[PDB]
């Protein structure tokens, strides 16, 4: 492609499979520089680390 | 946490107990292990003789008992009629699945907050004692409930 | 006064009518400070209340709601949500003189069908947010017993204001769901009718995948390829019959 | 198969799908003799074989 | 104030299931740890069922969540 | 001397009068369209057949549950005191039916849960071989 | 003032109708609600059946309405 090939044809692949942080969340180990939440009427656990 | 509820609303284990003392001073059996429970309550105090209609003093008892089971945490309540042997089989298998469908349809009517409630009748299939000289008024006539506490 | 305008005015010609103006001056020029803080304070007590009071009640009756709506009846066996349907009947538009356009029916598609992972549930459109007010501040304190009065009812105006303000809140919430359930069962009815292509998804598999320190064991993937859309082959289309 | 087409593919699943501005596309495609093609909103089945 | 009222009396809470034990085999019914079964169907709180709110320090009294839902009735009126 | 007019009851809710006059509507939408969706489509047969009634199978429930469907299948399958077989793997997207009931036997129970349930899953019972087996949909 | 009045008294205010609800079974002859039939054949204002009165400020005391027409007895006199 020349300087001027500003024109790009756009491909798609595949689609991500999952997210690794999700294992060890499932594990119960929160990932690095995640922040605690507080959970109330049940027991379970949640953590806020890419402001998700 | 004064938002946070501190207990179950409308509960007073105290009064829990009052009244099972009181039922089980009246004549109603408590019966308790783990946290599984059974109450166990004479036909002829219910219904008249191998017949399914209701008193109209019968409903004291069981809004006694709807109080007692609003107590409660539960998930799945059973109940089982039996009765005395009388005519043939299917009789009085009928007669206890009816007295059993009509005492579950007020408890439901009730607002007891279970999940699932299930019927059932077996006549005179299970005998609780070698004695059975006695008509409606023998032991063996009986109504039990029985249930898991939730936590 | 003004009505009988003549001896309106010709009582306002004698003297002491001169100085019964001076004496309302007073009232005319203290009156309006204390209605706006009045209808202020009571717009915000009267919406906080029947805000309470009306999520009191849908939490009272909250069981039928799910009971009439089912969304996971209405989502198709690829776990996507149906798209939203409009429609209008003997329409018209007069854009000027000399031209007129008229027709039959219209149909419009609101929103595009896609995934959805849980259906939806009507708390997310009736529920409203209550929050106590515990702020109660007084600009002026109302001196005499008859500004206290009017005070008061000016407050009473400003709650009646706020319970009608919530109400209209909660109507267009009731519009809203509505308007979506109703675009629901209008797909549903028209894919029935043969009026609507339906949708298409396609899935792609694969095995085992990844390198030796990450597998994963079966590679599905699943993409819709094909959005529903209405289609104007009119000779495919099916009629109906009632009995 | 790599595939360069006009037209798209629908129902079998895809792997790469390169497209150009002047509608040419580009499908990866696995071992299948037998496709279906949705043109214009019709569809229609090909068959290939070697 | 007295959960094992005319028993035991309390014997410990249990964690694994939030609840205190008496010193009779009973189950109390009050709460001892915030991660137990409550009965919870009605909350305050403002922009629920979205976003949640905004914290950002708006000039006016307008709140708005932060999915782009405005919170009209918690907001500001005249 | 004193009239009357006779359906007298407590205070009413004008936020649920909103409601049951949009509801109406609903209704009557919902009624239309399954009344031509069933004068459309032609039924073939009943599932009667695959699930059919027997004895200690009448003992009577009244049920009300919301949440997925195994917890609930696993607790009719205790009170049939039958054996209980899963096929096929369970999806990411789980499944579930809302049941509101009054007095009905476990046969057409059953039925109303596979009728709810729809293209995701069937239920087959084997009461010769005292058993109940769900299976999920081979699809995907 | 009395509504429901020599009846059972009001009940509530059916807002299908707009019109209250007495204790014994019949609809007051009061409204309450803004949405019913209020039959009035006399209005308010000036710039009738036009545009309404245009809001623009003006040097005289001539004003215009919207569909361009001018109210003259709505207007500054001379």
């Amino acid at each position: 492609y020349g300087p001027n090939a500003k024109s790009m044809p756009t491909e798609e692949g595949i689609p991500p499979s999952a997210n690794d942080l999700l294992l060890h969340v499932l594990e119960g180990v929160p990932p690095p520089g995640s922040r605690r939440l507080v959970v109330s009427g049940g027991d379970a656990r949640a953590w806020l680390s890419n402001e998700k | 946490v004064p938002k946070l509820p501190c207990r179950v609303d409308g509960a007073c284990d105290a009064t829990i107990i009052k009244m099972m003392t009181d039922l089980n001073k009246k004549g109603i059996k408590v019966a308790s292990v783990g946290q599984n429970y059974l109450i166990s309550i004479p036909a002829s105090a219910l219904f008249a003789d191998q017949s399914p209609r209701l008193n109209w003093a019968s409903y004291s008892l069981l809004n006694e008992i709807a109080a007692f089971l609003k107590q409660f945490r539960k998930i799945a309540i059973t109940v089982t009629s039996y009765s005395s042997k009388y005519v043939s089989v299917k009789r009085e298998r009928a007669l206890t699945l009816a007295r059993s469908r009509v005492v579950s349809e007020y408890l439901w009517s009730q607002g007891v907050d279970s999940r699932i409630i299930f019927t059932q009748g077996l006549g005179s299939d299970k005998p609780i004692t070698s004695y059975t000289l006695g008509g409606d008024r023998s032991p063996n006539a009986r109504v039990e409930i029985t249930f898991r506490r939730a936590v | 006064g003004d009505t009988g305008s003549l001896a309106g005015l010709q009582a306002m010609a004698d003297s002491k009518y001169t100085r019964a103006q001076k004496k309302q001056k007073m009232g005319k020029i203290r009156e309006m400070a204390l209605k706006e803080t009045a209808l202020s304070v009571g717009a915000q007590a009267g919406l906080a209340w029947r805000a309470k009071i009306i999520d009191e009640q849908l939490n009272k009756q909250a069981r039928n709601l799910d009971a009439i709506y089912d969304f996971n009846s209405l989502v198709l066996e690829h776990n996507i949500l149906p798209p939203v349907l409009l429609e209008g009947r003997n329409t018209l538009n007069l854009a000027d003189a000399q031209s007129i356009r008229i027709s039959d029916r219209t149909y419009k598609v609101a929103k595009q069908a896609h995934f959805i992972t849980t259906p939806p549930t009507w708390r997310q459109y009736l529920w409203m947010d209550y929050v106590k007010p515990e702020a109660p501040n007084v600009t002026l304190l109302p001196k005499t017993k008859a500004e206290k009065e009017i005070w008061c009812i000016y407050t009473e105006r400003g709650w009646k204001n706020g319970i009608d303000q919530a109400n209209t809140i909660l109507e267009e919430n009731i519009a809203r769901i509505k308007e979506d359930f109703g675009g629901m069962i209008l797909y549903r009815k028209l894919l029935a009718m043969n009026m609507v292509s339906p949708p298409y998804v396609s899935h792609t598999d694969l095995g085992v995948t990844g390198d030796g320190s990450e597998i994963h064991i079966d590679d599905r993937v699943l993409r819709i390829t094909a959005l529903p859309e209405l289609n104007v082959n009119s000779a495919e289309w099916r009629a109906a019959v009632a009995k | 198969m790599y595939v360069r087409t006009n037209l798209t593919i629908l129902s079998p699943g895809w792997l790469a799908s390169m497209t150009s501005a002047d509608g040419t596309h580009a499908y990866e495609m696995q071992k299948s003799p037998v496709l279906l093609v949705s043109w214009h909103g019709k569809v229609m089945q090909l068959k290939v074989e070697g | 104030d007295g959960c094992c009222s005319k028993m035991g009396g309390i014997n410990y809470c249990d964690s694994s299931a939030g609840r205190l034990v008496c010193n009779n085999g009973f189950y109390s019914t009050c709460y001892c740890t915030r991660h137990a079964v409550m009965d919870l169907q009605f909350l305050m709180g403002c922009c629920l069922w979205h976003g949640g709110v905004y914290p950002q320090l708006n000039s006016s009294g307008l709140v708005v969540c932060n999915d782009g839902y405005v919170s009209e009735e918690c907001s500001l009126q005249k | 001397m004193k009239f009357k007019k006779p359906p007298i009851n407590n205070p009413s809710d004008d936020a649920t009068i909103k409601l049951a006059e949009a509801a109406v509507s609903v209704s009557d939408s919902m009624l239309e369209m399954a009344k031509v969706e069933k004068v459309i489509t032609p039924p073939s047969k009943d599932n009667t057949l695959t699930i059919p009634n027997a004895y200690n199978l009448q003992a009577r429930a009244s049920v009300d549950w919301s949440g997925p469907i195994e917890e609930l299948t696993a607790r009719i399958a205790k009170a049939a005191h039958f054996r209980f077989r899963v096929l096929g793997k369970s999806p990411s997207v789980p499944v579930l039916i809302s049941i509101s009931t009054k007095d009905e036997s476990l046969a057409e129970i059953l039925r109303d849960i596979d009728y709810q349930a729809g293209k995701k899953a069937s239920i087959h019972v084997y009461p010769n071989s005292q058993v109940v087996e769900l299976r999920y949909a081979k699809i995907y």
